[PDB]
């Protein structure tokens, strides 16, 4: 049960996942399990830990509406790398998209990543700390710690269109490490984890990316008003909304 | 310019020794699960990232003396780059791309990759009807999940060259 589980991450285990990250993740596996039931996106820890076997991630549509809400209020957020940043742009393969084309950019709340990210005084972590909360590897983000945010307006008439996905264990870009009850696995410290949906992709045609981080360090950020996404059955479409790319800072 | 980075120390000893031509194939392509090269937000899982292999892999080992490294994948592309195959092709592709985005970043590169012989062999494959079909219909895995098509992606790499 829990067995098949433990069973099922070593078949699918990634190359880039290390002997700690491996321990870590079987070990603390039943604490993202109750997670998971305490949420109530699962009603069992053995639900939870077939749906990881399974790689179907089915959830109740009481559960995915009320998570919305935090989203609604005060957003989404995707802290990135600058280097992973460029790669939007400049990777030819990916075709001018902030995320996987058709696919996607997977998110958290804003306010779960103003909360988790800031201290209480108002001021932002260590590249160092945050690297950790992230479960990322140290230095990733040495030269800035950027973030992808849609503003409450875009994240409310994106809902409106429908457009709100979760994730599953066929999502491309998933991996060993993506996990069930629309949560991300942050490691050993699981009240770092956050809540995971998937929003859809801001095109960033002809956009250059020298342009955005010369002007993201004139101001601050870079911003895209009315932005084109592309929703899941691949169509080109403007809402109305805000989209930022910051650098952050206290 | 580039300093190596932190982060995925196994794959830094992977390669500190001379690895065959034969077997550079095996991990830049990565259809086997035990050569698949990829990091936590690589675009797609299930084939290897050659940024990751030049990143993490090869460069850190050519700095610590193992030079043999660069003709090896020289000729692992070329072979690899004239095989009439589409992940072969795509992915000899990528690992050119690949170069080019670590440039990008770092600014400049421990070594760069002689790709006369490559580019040749990528740009007469290209103009192969069975080979072009064969990249407009391939949706093995994770190509399944984009109606954009490889050979649509592998064209639109070819213009930054």
């Amino acid at each position: 049960e829990r067995d098949l589980f433990e069973k099922k991450f070593k078949e699918i285990k990634d190359k880039w996942v290390t002997d700690k990250q491996a321990d870590e993740f079987i070990e603390t596996a039943d604490k993202y399990a109750d997670k998971a039931v305490q949420m109530s996106a699962v009603a069992s820890r053995a639900e939870y830990y077939r749906m990881y076997v399974s790689r179907k991630y089915q959830y109740k549509k009481e559960f995915v509406e009320k998570l919305k809400q935090v989203y609604k209020e005060s957003g989404a957020s995707h802290v990135t790398s600058k280097k992973d940043l460029m790669l939007a742009f400049d990777d030819a393969k990916r075709k001018s998209t902030i995320g996987r084309q058709e696919n996607g950019l997977f998110v958290t709340s804003f306010a779960e990543d103003m909360a988790l990210l800031f201290t209480d005084q108002g001021k932002l972590k260590s590249a160092d700390q945050i690297e950790n909360i992230k479960g990322v590897d140290s230095g990733k983000y040495s030269d800035g710690v950027y973030q992808y945010e849609y503003d409450s307006e875009l994240t409310k008439n994106i809902d409106k269109l429908g457009y709100i996905r979760t994730a599953s264990g066929d999502t491309p870009g998933a991996n060993s490490l993506n996990i069930p009850g629309c949560q991300t696995w942050s490691g050993k410290h699981i009240e770092n984890s956050e809540s995971e949906l998937i929003f859809p992709s801001i095109s960033v045609k002809d956009l250059k990316s020298k342009a955005v981080l010369a002007e993201i360090d004139a101001k601050g950020y870079f911003e895209i008003i009315d932005p084109t996404i592309i929703a899941p059955n691949g169509d080109h479409k403007k809402v109305t909304g805000r989209f930022k790319i910051k650098k952050m800072q206290d | 310019m580039y300093k190596v980075p932190k982060g995925l120390e196994h794959y830094q000893k992977m390669f500190q020794k001379e690895v065959t031509v034969n077997d550079l194939k095996k991990y830049l392509i990565g259809s086997d699960k035990e050569y698949r090269i990829t990091r936590r937000d690589s675009y797609m899982g299930d084939i290897s990232d050659p940024e990751v292999i030049l990143e993490y892999g090869v460069y850190p080992a050519f700095i610590k003396g193992y030079t043999q490294l660069k003709a090896n994948i020289e000729e692992a592309l070329l072979e690899m780059s004239n095989s009439g195959q589409a992940l072969d092709i795509y992915q000899a592709v990528q690992t050119l791309n690949a170069e080019n985005m670590l440039l990008n970043y770092y600014e400049s590169l421990p070594f760069y990759l002689n790709r006369q012989s490559i580019l040749a062999n990528i740009t007469k494959a290209l103009k192969d009807a069975h080979i072009r079909e064969a990249m407009a219909h391939y949706k093995l895995g994770e190509f399944a999940h984009y109606q954009d098509t490889m050979l649509d992606m592998v064209e639109r790499t070819i213009e930054t060259f």
